[PDB]
């Protein structure tokens, strides 16, 4: 795309989402694009999530990644 | 329910070939500009008076900033694909003219606070430093724009394009925070204090005077503070407002960031303007360099 202020990609967290529901899941790890360990859930319907990165299950989920 | 939610960072392509057109007009005008103050500066080494110098360093910032602005155009057009190494020269480059643009400009408002204020009294004597406090400004902008040569490099992003950016560490967001506040207190705020001071005085002193010409010089220096806030205020308050927002001291939202960061770009290309618009304000409003350049023609 084209960006001179590289800014982080979630504002906030939802802390409310199935399994199921999920489609694809990215991490975007701390580096000079944005402090905050990123994990986004893109569901089956076409919207995507922003999930806590220090949630246990979730933690456990990009840790094993 | 759907507060959460990823935010995309948007664009539009008449905003690259529109900042394409521009950069690309600048580019020529400050180029042409700056070569001819320089041209009528050299030919003649009669009368190398102080302002003469200044107007010479004026002349190469502005023609380097000019000369390393095409990059940046490419830059706009796709992104920094061009390496890490013409990263790190061009923004140091870039840098150390903008710095010593400014600084010059303050100078250049110090010699004329000096120069009709205390015109009367020895003081005047002081202002024939001009070697040590030109090659002094231009080492104080090498040393302040060190920071952009040891910590750019080119960063990749999924979602982002490349360009290039600041790599300090994993919290680098907060550090480039700490490092703004350079280029915005001295880059702006001692600038236009020093010009203010010098010029509302010196402004005193002419309103306080029976000369014959003293409609001109009011009007040439109301122009140059004028050009100069019309120039570079926006720059700075985008910037002051970006960080605000990244301190989340202003309610952030993602339309908010979409126009925030819409808005550097154009205060970006609105200010850059400095260097084609210096010759005019500075050189050109004089008659010397104007008997000047007529001789020249011969």
């Amino acid at each position: 795309a084209v960006l001179t202020e590289l800014r982080c990609t979630c504002l906030r967290v939802t802390l409310r989402v199935n399994p199921k529901t999920i489609g694809k899941l990215q991490v975007f790890p701390a580096g000079p694009q944005c402090s905050k360990v990123e994990v986004v859930a893109s569901l089956k319907n076409g919207k995507q999530v922003c999930l806590d990165p220090e949630a246990p299950f979730l933690k456990k989920v990009i840790q094993k990644i | 329910l759907l507060d959460a939610a990823p935010c995309e960072p948007e664009s539009l392509e008449i905003n690259k070939y529109f900042v394409v057109i521009i950069y690309a007009l600048v580019f020529l005008l400050s180029l042409l500009g700056n070569s001819l103050v320089m041209l009528v500066i050299l030919y003649s080494r009669v009368g190398r008076s102080v302002t003469d110098v200044y107007l010479l360093n004026l002349a190469l910032a502005d023609l380097l900033f000019a000369l390393t602005l095409p990059i940046w155009a490419a830059s706009k057009v796709n992104g920094w694909i061009f390496g890490t190494f013409l990263c790190k020269v061009v923004s140091l480059l870039k840098e150390v003219n903008f710095y010593s643009g400014i600084l010059l400009l303050a100078c250049i408002s110090v010699d004329r606070y000096l120069a009709i204020v205390h015109a009367t009294r020895t003081l005047t004597q002081k202002r024939y430093l001009v070697k040590f406090i030109c090659l002094s400004i231009w080492g104080l902008s090498l040393l302040l724009a060190l920071p952009v040569l040891l910590f750019r490099r080119t960063v990749y992003s999924s979602n982002v394009s490349p360009a290039c950016y600041e790599d300090m560490g994993n919290n680098t967001a907060n550090w480039r925070m700490l490092l703004r506040i350079l280029p915005q207190s001295f880059g702006f705020i001692v600038p236009l204090l020093i010009m203010l001071f010098c010029y509302g005085f010196t402004l005193r002193t002419l309103f306080k005077a029976h000369m014959g010409q003293k409609h001109r010089a009011m009007r040439v220096i109301f122009a140059v503070v004028l050009i100069f806030l019309l120039c570079w205020l926006p720059y700075n308050l985008v910037l002051l407002a970006d960080t605000l927002m990244r301190t989340q001291v202003i309610q952030e939202t993602c339309e908010r960031r979409n126009h925030i960061d819409r808005a550097l770009d154009a205060t970006e290309i609105l200010g850059i303007l400095h260097s084609c618009l210096n010759p005019l304000i500075y050189a050109f409003i004089g008659q010397k360099f104007r008997h000047g350049l007529l001789k020249i023609l011969a």
